[PDB]
């Protein structure tokens, strides 16, 4: 039970890494959307 | 019909342009690595079919990890070109919006061929890199080949290391050309190492380096 | 083209200029004259035989080791330390078996050019100590897995504390290391061998010391060989 | 699709080469001045239906026997002409139900020139598979593949083997596995894969030699020939070309050629 | 500057079949050319045969020097050598 709980912790870290880099990913998603609108 | 296999070779395309960009350090989400086909049609295809290459350019920024370890990792800009041929007016153009949007890395993909002029000011676009690559030989991936071992680039310390531990100089490391595929592939520039971890049927495991030209 | 290759003292193989062929010769380290064909025991085999065969449980009494075999096996049964040393064991086997498997042999050939006989080591213990008849062994299980594990240490292709070649140092043994545990299991050693203490140290001292005596000599002119 | 022998063989028919030179069976040139009409009363009545610019007819008969074996469609004969030619020359098709497919065709002194388009004609026209493939084979193939119980147990599969190479368009044929195509010639493999497959497939090759007639070298004597051959980026010859082209002592290189 | 300090040396600690070689033809040679000895001789004449018997005994006053690659050296005495 305690090696099971430490991998949820490692995987709940894990996922908030997840969501924080797909945050900072969607800023660049709409900076390319809005340059290929710019562009065409 | 043909306009489905060319749409199927857009797509893989795409992939490997994709896992490429995730190989060589920068970040790209889960969900776009995993976008089907039916979603690419669906969003490049228009009411005919007929696919823009210039709805498919993207950017992307270098992992924490990848930043911490190679220092001189900037923004990524992958761009496509709908020009069957591009010549020098194109690669101009190309160069002032890199130039213009300060990317460090700019990766080209054409259609079928490039003019030797265009080739030509590719050295010129200091201090941005510019490298192309033809749309045919990124339909599959080399690097997931069985024959193909894993290469990872080596940062400047493990250089260091390395060779103060083999008691080296430079040129006598063995070598790997710089328009090998896997050296276009990862984007190696002359005067870096690559580790290379190997299936050995005497040891189980090998690691060999090799440096750029 | 290849007369002015030779083994340096490093352990690398290069030319007359000075540049790097190889980084360990035979990316082993050893003589052709010192390897013979032996057998990989983790690779072969269905999942349920290697489970019979590697598996030790000190929980159950009838998947434990033989009582006949063992003088303490009263106070034996119910330990959980012992029983963790067991277990981390049977991790590092299966851990052998997958690398195996999945990365070096693919299609299953498990009979592989490989240095020191351990067979031969065992059965010469084996005639040595007269390690026939029904008599109980005095080799603790602790005892069999510290020895083990320590001598997965002393096989040394590289010398230096550097960080590098202790890496290098790991790799160059990988195979021959998955061998050494295969044959010198637990399991093994108490029922299908039947060493005791002092065969033990013996053969731990054997299979050391061949090693060192099957590496390759600087000084090899290997290229015209 | 390895294990179904039918889709492998869809795919052995899609990569092999296939030129209309391949299919046709003989070639011939008519006068006849009328475009809607004709002079062969054999060919007279597909025309007519089909109907219902120079004189110079040229027209050719394709071998139904083997048209049908590579699984062409007249249609896809005329359609692969009119792509290369555009609108150059005016195609007309004999359906399949005919006695003798035959294709007609028309120019929209031309004898020569319509003999060295002929020519060309039968040059050039590609109608399906990938260039310089000119056979390719169905092969079963034995592997010995873990099974759910962990033992290991032997499997047969079909693969194909061809004639002639080119690795980079066949490695992106639909159905194919990509990550496993193998070349022995090794020129192409550094140029399509990079120096360490070349390595591999160098010492595959040398193997492959060696151990024909059951004898057997130690790994580490064709490990260090090959990590020779290929340690500077690119294949070294054994050759005076290959040896004396390095910047070893001159008095070194001049003993031996 | 060369020379590599004994707390250093990383090769290895067994002497080598081309060193054995090498060292017993020197001693036997300057056996011949009327060396000192520095074991016991029973009855044994041969200069091969002493220098061997010194060997053994970890007797022989030769320093070995082992050339890396990049020109720095490792100097061995014969009696610090594990020979087999």
């Amino acid at each position: 039970e305690k090696r099971l709980e430490q991998e949820q912790r490692r995987l709940e870290e894990a996922r908030k890494r997840q969501e924080a880099e797909l945050i900072k990913r969607q800023e660049l998603i709409k900076q390319a959307e809005e340059w290929n609108k710019m562009d065409i | 019909e043909d306009n489905n296999r060319i749409i199927s070779r857009l797509w893989r395309s795409f992939r490997t342009v994709k896992e490429m960009a995730a190989d060589r350090g920068y970040f790209i989400s889960q969900e776009e690595m995993d976008q089907s086909l039916e979603e690419f049609r669906s969003k490049i295809c228009d009411s005919m079919g007929n696919p823009q290459r210039k709805l498919m350019s993207f950017l992307a920024n270098p992992t924490p990890e990848a930043l911490e370890k190679y220092s001189d990792l900037g923004t990524l800009w992958v761009e496509f070109c709908d020009e069957p041929s591009v010549g020098i007016k194109t690669m101009r153009n190309f160069c002032l919006r890199i130039q213009e949007k300060n990317f460090s890395t700019g990766i080209f993909i054409y259609q079928n061929n490039i003019t030797p002029s265009a080739n030509k000011m590719i050295p010129t676009v200091s201090p941005a890199i510019i490298e192309t690559f033809q749309e045919s030989d990124l339909v599959v991936n080399i690097t997931h080949h069985e024959l193909v071992p894993k290469h990872i680039r080596l940062s400047d310390g493990e250089k260091s290391q390395l060779l103060q531990r083999y008691k080296l100089k430079e040129s006598q490391l063995p070598r790997i050309q710089r328009e090998d595929p896997v050296a276009r592939y990862l984007g190696l520039k002359r005067g870096q190492v690559v580790k290379i971890i190997r299936r050995s049927e005497t040891s189980g495991r090998y690691a060999s380096y090799r440096i750029c030209l | 083209a290849l007369e002015d290759i030779m083994v340096h003292y490093d352990g690398t193989t290069r030319n007359s200029l000075g540049d790097i062929i190889q980084f360990l010769y035979g990316e082993d380290g050893l003589d052709g004259t010192q390897v013979e064909r032996q057998t990989i025991d983790t690779i072969p085999g269905s999942d349920k035989a290697f489970h019979k065969r590697y598996y030790v449980d000190l929980m159950d009494e009838k998947n434990s080791i033989k009582p006949d075999v063992i003088e303490y096996a009263a106070d034996i049964l119910g330990d959980v330390e012992l029983q963790k040393e067991l277990n981390s064991e049977y991790e590092q086997l299966v851990s052998d078996r997958k690398f195996l498997r999945e990365i070096v042999f693919v299609n299953g050939d498990h009979n592989w050019p490989l240095p020191v006989n351990l067979r031969r080591i065992i059965q010469n213990a084996q005639q040595i100590f007269h390690l026939d008849r029904a008599k109980a062994s005095d080799l603790t299980i602790p005892e069999i897995i510290h020895g083990v594990r320590d001598l997965c240490k002393k096989l040394f292709v590289l010398r230096g504390e550097n960080e590098l070649i202790k890496e290098a140092q790991q790799n160059a043994t990988s195979l021959f290391q998955c061998l050494v545990r295969a044959r010198l299991a637990t399991r093994r050693i108490l029922e299908e061998f039947r060493l005791n203490r002092d065969a033990f140290e013996w053969v731990l001292g054997t299979i050391e010391a061949q090693f060192q005596r099957s590496l390759v000599h600087p000084g090899e002119m290997v290229g015209v060989i | 699709i390895a294990l179904d022998i039918e889709k492998a063989k869809v795919i052995q028919s899609s990569i092999e080469y296939t030129t209309l030179k391949n299919v046709t069976s003989a070639t011939e040139i008519y006068y006849d001045p009328d475009p809607t009409s004709t002079v062969i009363e054999e060919d007279f009545d597909t025309v007519e239906a089909y109907f219902s610019q120079s004189p110079w007819l040229l027209r050719l008969e394709l071998d139904r026997a083997r048209m049908l074996d590579k699984q062409l469609t007249m249609n896809q004969v005329a359609d692969k002409i009119s792509e290369v030619f555009s609108d150059d020359l005016f195609v007309m098709w004999s359906e399949d139900n005919a006695d003798k497919l035959i294709i007609r065709c028309r120019v929209i002194e031309e004898d020569q020139m319509l003999k060295r388009i002929e020519a060309h004609m039968l040059d050039l026209i590609a109608l399906r598979g990938i260039p310089g493939i000119s056979k390719v084979y169905m092969v079963k193939h034995k592997v010995s593949v873990p099974d759910e119980s962990g033992e290991y147990k032997n499997e047969e599969l079909w693969a194909l083997e061809t004639d002639g190479i080119n690795l980079a368009e066949v490695m992106a044929v639909p159905g194919v596995d990509s990550s496993r195509t193998y070349s022995n010639s090794f020129v192409e493999i550094l140029s399509v894969l990079g120096i360490e497959a070349t390595r591999s497939s160098l010492y595959k090759e040398i193997l492959n030699v060696i151990a024909f007639d059951g004898s057997y070298v130690n790994y580490r004597h064709m490990a260090l020939l090959v990590d020779v051959m290929t340690s500077r980026g690119y294949l070294m010859a054994i050759t005076r070309h290959g040896i004396n082209r390095a910047d070893t002592g001159a008095l070194m290189r001049c003993s031996f050629e | 500057e060369l020379a590599i300090l004994k707390e250093e040396r990383t090769t290895t600690p067994y002497l080598t079949k081309y060193e054995r070689a090498r060292i017993l033809g020197t001693r036997a040679l300057q056996i011949s050319m009327n060396a000192p000895v520095l074991v016991d001789i029973e009855g044994e004449t041969d200069p091969l045969q002493i220098a061997m018997k010194e060997l053994s005994q970890r007797k022989i006053p030769l320093v070995i020097r082992r050339y890396l690659p990049d020109g720095s050296y490792e100097d061995w005495g014969c009696d610090e050598l594990i020979v087999d």
